[PDB]
This record gives C-alpha cells, sequence and structure tokens, in this order.
DNA sequence: TGCATCCGTGAGTCGAGGGTAATAACTGCTTTTACGAGCTTGCGAAAACTGTAAACGCTTATCCACCCGTGCGAT
C-alpha cells in the first residue's frame, strides 16, 4: 500500500576543440620538428602556454607561427587552467 | 603503385621520365608515407581489420 | 476397325543425416619431366656527400616622430 500510493503521484499532483590536438596537424617545418620535441612540447594547447618568450632558444619560425595561427583563428600566449586534463 | 593505371613502374622507369635521380625517388616515396602517417589516418585505419 | 504395343502424366513448403565398392602382371628398355644446385643481372635501400633561396635564433646601418635630457617661464 506504499507502492500503490506513490504510483498515484502522476494523478493527483501531476494531473576550444582545436586545443588538445597533436602537433603534426599544422604542416610545420622539419627544422622546428627538431625544436618543439627537444623541449618536450607534446600538445598544441601546451604550445600556447609556452609563450613567444619561451621557445626561441632551442638550436636549429617566430613569424611563421603568427601566420599559421591567424589562418585558422587562434592566438599565442594564452593562459590556461586545469590543463592538461588528459 | 599502379593506382588509376594498368601497369607497375620501377624507380628507373619513373626515373626515365621526370628526373634521373634514383635514391631520392625512393626518398620522395618515403617522405609521402610520413606525410600520410594520425589525423588523416583515422579513416584508413579502419581498413586494417580485413 | 478394332486390336496391341507404346509414350507420358502424377500438389507444396520444409526437414534430419551422409556416401561405396568387385577386380585386373610381369619384364627390359628408351624418352620426357621434374627437382635441387649454382650463377647473373637488377632493383629497391642504406649511408654518405656537392648545388641554392630562404633557413632556425640573432647584430648594425639608417630615417623620424611620439615621449621628454634639462633649462627657463604660467597664477
Amino acid at each position: 500500500a506504499t507502492i500503490l500510493a506513490e504510483q498515484l503521484e502522476a494523478f493527483v499532483d501531476l494531473r576550444d576543440p582545436i586545443l588538445l590536438r597533436p602537433v603534426d596537424d599544422l604542416e610545420l617545418t622539419v627544422r622546428s620538428a627538431n625544436c618543439l620535441k627537444a623541449e618536450a612540447i607534446h600538445y598544441i594547447g601546451d604550445l600556447v602556454q609556452r609563450t613567444e618568450v619561451e621557445l626561441l632558444k632551442t638550436p636549429n619560425s617566430l613569424t611563421e607561427i603568427k601566420d599559421v595561427l591567424a589562418s585558422r583563428g587562434l592566438s599565442l600566449g594564452m593562459r590556461l587552467e586545469n590543463w592538461p586534463p588528459a | 603503385f599502379g593506382i588509376d593505371m594498368n601497369t607497375d613502374y620501377t624507380l628507373e622507369e619513373v626515373g626515365k621520365q621526370f628526373d634521373v635521380t634514383r635514391e631520392r625517388i625512393r626518398q620522395i616515396e618515403a617522405k609521402a608515407l610520413r606525410k600520410l602517417r594520425p589525423s588523416r589516418s583515422e579513416v584508413l585505419r579502419s581498413f586494417l581489420d580485413d
């Protein structure tokens, strides 16, 4: 008599997606493929955390990355949070 | 690989036409596999399970 | 004009479980076909190395005008 009384309750009262991608989806130069992996840069979104005052001292592009971001609608030097969640 | 044709060429036969390089025709082919090795490969990885 | 031989018919779905066995020659002799063995080209790789227009970071030579090196002045 409690299962019956509550089945009558419908009768009475109720009547960025581009961020986490790997780095080889941008057609970058192979001289940078010896540069980005040396710093252990693994993510596209990690590359925006490592700003333009972080990357240039690897041996063997500063203007080219500004072209490849402005083509597909992004920016450099973003501050991210809870990243990477993996 | 004879795609869209009826034959199979060699490095020399393709080298007979365009340029007479030998090891870099082999290095042109090996470069394109790196140009196709995992964002475009998501559709072609499904044909592995034959 | 019967009479006698003959050719051609005979519902539909499913179903289960499977395939056989009687008996047959030896010899010497000569030609054809396969199998492994051992080379000869040749064809796709690995590991070096000589030509160019940009090829990663980075100094100067300039020009000039915001700002202000200072002084002196505004009520």
